């Protein structure tokens, strides 16, 4: 159905409502509801500050499962698109990366991949909080076994991370693809054509599909980068997805360490 | 045609009691949360309280 | 590396398990109709039920958390006692296996006692009333960690975890089951299991001394508060089976 918005008035924050209407059958409510629903109530339990906040489930009797959600108004992009002219200053990055990377870790804890993360679900309140929004429920941020076909798990989400912290810097996506072969051209293009023995088995292209190709210099898509930031977006937008970076280890690195 | 772990526990159902009373403690239930946030779910279109509901396209 | 998210799982898990839990003053306070020993009696059959069909070992459980916590806050009439330890096991079916137990095949083992449409109007019921927090800590989750840090043969690992799940179910049918909270009933279960029935002299490679005070640093209990959780278990598997043979 429809989407609803409201403002609380027990504090100034916003709230919406989505809704799923879902096949009852002789069986009663379906296997996928209860343990979906479910696991959106395991984890308001730990009150994690990086994800919206579950309020209600509203379920009707067909059987209807309404959603009470935390609304946040502003994404990502639209917070990159007020940006000052020069950009963000990298403190604010360092700051909205810590905080993207403990909500994902966050899913990841909890057994959750993503799978679709992009600007336009990361949400940003008007106090700086960053959000994730539409999990447990374009091709510019996908990970490259997933443009394959192959086995994929939370390490996906990692490379999206990447495309994402990058385009914090661009100001404009990092690899625009038209297609899933097109989109893996554009990534070997900078991270270079991976060997042979990293091609993963039964996969939707062979690597004969792609031009020979070394690595370009990381920091040439982002030159505004310090070093150290261009080494741990490089740990991200790694092909082979168990070298990747988990998210609890980028919250360790140095670049991302808050001084004082 | 039964096991021996088929059993009646504990006597006779009324069932239609029992019918009447789970609508009424399941429709309890839905009046609450339709109270709670001033909003329709059963039909999905708001009503007037707290909560002032507007579409988001 | 492992250790330090198996640090933050354990820790997790111990949260989690504090929102799931039930009163254990729910006989004196809410119900009027449901004695303890009633409480017994639905759960010897649930769990018969459940091994009948050979459901996965977390169903029997996980149903006696929803009974328990739909108990802490709905009175329930004797007569529908049943209907509603049915519903448990149908939603915690839901839960933890591929293709669960049918409406009908429950119905079935109440003797026809309850309906279809019953059962899934309490389904409605029984869900929404928990809020929907059906995703609750087992012992068995617990049971499968601690396993994971012992250094034991896995042909002994086999052994341990079969007797801690019966003793995970012999505690769910007694009141210990509403007190105790999962962490502490899977590590009383293990280290009980660890004995193997008095069967044989134990011969683990970590002793049971450095096992026991393992498993109270973790669940955050005294060593003394995990030995007399011990104690009650095997005092229930004597009653248990002095109250089998009999009959
Ligand atoms: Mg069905
Ligand atoms: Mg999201």
């Amino acid at each position: 159905g429809t989407v609803y918005k409201a403002r609380d008035p027990h504090s100034g924050h916003f709230v919406a409502l989505k809704s799923v209407r879902v096949p009852n059958g002789e069986e009663g409510l379906p296997i996928s509801t209860v343990r979906e629903v479910a696991l959106l109530r395991r984890l308001e339990a730990f009150e994690h500050p990086n994800v919206v906040r579950l309020m209600d489930v509203c379920a009707t009797s067909e059987i209807k499962v309404t959603l009470v959600f935390e609304h946040v108004d502003q994404d990502l992009r639209t917070y990159l698109d007020k940006a000052p002219p020069p950009g963000l200053p990298a403190e604010t990055i360092k700051d909205l990366m810590r905080q993207f990377l403990r909500g994902l870790d966050f899913l990841h804890a909890n057994c959750i991949v993503h799978r679709d993360l992009k600007p336009e679900n990361i949400l940003v309140t008007s106090g700086g909080t960053v959000k994730l929004a539409d999990f447990g429920l374009t091709l510019w941020y996908r990970a490259p076994e997933v443009l394959l076909q192959s086995t994929y798990a939370t390490p996906v989400d990692m490379w999206s991370v990447g495309c994402i912290f990058a385009e914090m810097f661009r100001r404009k996506p990092l690899f625009c693809g038209n297609s899933e072969a097109d989109q893996l051209g554009k990534i070997f293009d900078l991270i270079g054509l991976p060997p042979e023995d990293d091609w993963p088995r039964d996969v939707s292209l062979p690597r004969g599909a792609f031009p020979p190709r070394g690595p370009r210099p990381v920091q040439s898509v982002v030159p505004e980068m310090e070093e150290s930031g261009a080494q741990l977006l490089l740990e991200m937008l790694t092909f082979n997805p168990h070298k990747r970076i988990s998210a609890f280890r980028a919250l360790q690195h140095s670049y991302l360490h808050k001084d004082e | 045609f039964k096991p021996s772990a088929c059993r009646n526990l504990f006597g006779p159902v009324d069932h239609e009691e029992l019918t009447r009373d789970l609508e009424k403690h399941c429709r309890d239930m839905e009046e609450a949360s339709q109270r709670k946030w001033n909003f329709d779910f059963q039909n999905h279109k708001p009503l007037e309280g707290k909560y002032e509901w507007q579409e988001v396209e | 590396d492992a250790n330090l998210l198996n640090d933050r799982v354990l820790r997790a898990m111990l949260k989690a398990e504090e929102t799931c839990a039930p009163s254990v003053s729910y006989f004196k306070c809410v119900q009027k109709e449901v004695l303890p020993s009633m409480r017994k009696i639905v759960a010897t059959w649930m769990l018969e039920v459940c091994e009948e069909q050979k459901c996965e070992e977390e169903v029997f459980p996980l149903a006696m958390n929803y009974l328990d916590r739909f108990l802490s806050l709905e009175p329930v009439k004797k007569s529908r006692l049943q209907l509603l330890g049915a519903t448990c096991m149908f939603v915690a079916s839901k839960m933890k296996e591929t293709i669960p137990l049918t409406a009908e095949k429950l119905c079935i083992y109440t003797d026809n006692s309850i309906r279809p449409e019953e059962l899934l109007q309490m389904e409605l019921l029984l869900v929404n009333k928990l809020k929907w927090n059906l995703a609750a800590m087992t012992p068995h989750d617990f049971i499968e960690h601690f396993l994971s840090k012992m250094p034991e043969a896995e042909e002994n690992k086999q052994i341990i975890r079969k007797h801690a799940q019966t003793f995970v179910a012999l505690c769910a049918t007694d009141v210990k089951f509403i007190s105790n909270p999962p962490s502490m009933v899977a590590a009383g279960s293990v280290v009980a299991a660890v004995q193997g029935l008095n069967l044989r002299s134990p011969n683990n490679f970590l002793s049971y001394y450095r096992l026991t005070r393992f498993l109270s640093r973790v669940i955050k209990c005294d060593p003394d508060c995990l030995r007399a959780c011990q104690e009650q278990i095997e005092a229930l598997l004597e009653s248990s089976l002095r109250q089998a043979q009999q009959n």
